[PDB]
């Protein structure tokens, strides 16, 4: 029991992690057309 | 850039699946320990 | 650019509470499997 | 078993999210040298 | 015993991913200052 | 930026290190329960 709960806990910080690399990704992307923008 | 672009949406689909395959797996771990 | 900032801040808030759960859950298995 | 099978699946998910992260510090650094220029 | 050992080792990963990924933020972060410096 | 590519570098470093480290244990628990 005690390990299945330890295993739940990481799967949270699994989907978690997941959704701020997006967030990163969506950043990388809004400050790339920025950066497109200056080189235009 | 594009293919920047289109290799991190391949990451993203790969790794959405994979989560979403540990889910289910983390699931029926805990459903057998209870 | 505010907005993803303030979006980041909570992202990372909630990872680490998660974390610190998590790692807290994995001491308890841990302590209990020795 | 099944405790098993399922840490073998967070481990596909670490291994993959490790090679998306991977993916995003490169996007950075094309992006930090399209910066440089500019600047320059 | 051992998966206990394998999740605990999981926990590394988890702890030094979200840090790296931290690291990739401050980056972002870095040179979207550099960016808005080029737009000025 | 010179200090941000090193210090990249070693977050990789340690985490591939630790990426195979929990890969080997997993292989072994996974083995324990076959």
């Amino acid at each position: 029991q005690s390990l299945a709960n330890a295993t739940a806990a990481q799967q949270e910080v699994l989907e978690a992690s997941y959704a701020m690399v997006q967030h990163i990704a969506k950043g990388i992307r809004i400050l790339e057309a920025r950066v497109a923008r200056v080189e235009a | 850039w594009q293919q920047w672009e289109e290799e991190i949406e391949q990451h993203e689909g790969n790794l959405s699946l994979l989560l979403r395959e540990a889910a289910l797996q983390v699931h029926i771990a805990q459903r057998d320990a209870r």
